């Protein structure tokens, strides 16, 4: 499948939002805030 | 582009690069146009802004695509070489109060 | 945006959308 080596060398990170049927995905943002 | 807008829940995916400070965005499966460049040191909270239209709004999911780590796995010193994305009890949602 | 966008019967999950009052008005009348 992946790259274990580069799977650890990374410094990547990701996470993902599911927006239902049924909501407006223009009332819906998603991201990142300090 | 034209979708149905519900033949599957949309999964809008983050990703941080923080060796570079650099965020993008997946719309499906798909590299979105907008991206981010931010500055060394920045800590940044995966955010969500929802005007609610049905009784289930949305939710995270903190899995894990190909070649890039959960989110876990950068939230949390101990898991910083785990690829099995968790969601540990300190984990929460917060919202703006 | 529509006009630009062996069996499979998936439909869509539908009960989930909301409506205003004025729509739920509407639909009342309308099923009267």
């Amino acid at each position: 499948r992946d790259d274990y080596d580069f799977l650890m060398q990374t410094s990547t990170y990701y996470y993902s939002v599911r927006i239902f049927p049924g909501q407006e995905p223009a009332n819906v943002w998603v991201g990142w805030i300090t | 582009p034209g979708q149905g807008r519900n033949n599957n829940g949309l999964e809008i995916g983050c990703v941080v690069d923080a060796a570079s400070g650099l965020l993008t965005f997946i719309a499906n499966g798909k590299e979105l146009s907008t991206y981010y460049q931010v500055e060394p040191s920045t800590k940044l909270f995966p955010a969500v802004f929802a005007q609610a239209t049905s009784p289930n709004v949305f939710q995270f999911e903190l899995g894990r695509i190909k070649n890039v780590m959960p989110l876990s796995a950068g939230l949390f010193k101990s898991e910083h070489k785990n690829p099995v994305p968790q969601c540990p009890p300190r984990l929460h949602v917060q919202f703006l109060s | 945006m529509a006009l630009y966008n062996g069996y499979s019967p998936r439909a869509i999950d539908m009960s989930n959308v909301t409506l205003s009052r004025d729509l739920h008005a509407m639909a009342e009348m309308m099923a009267e």
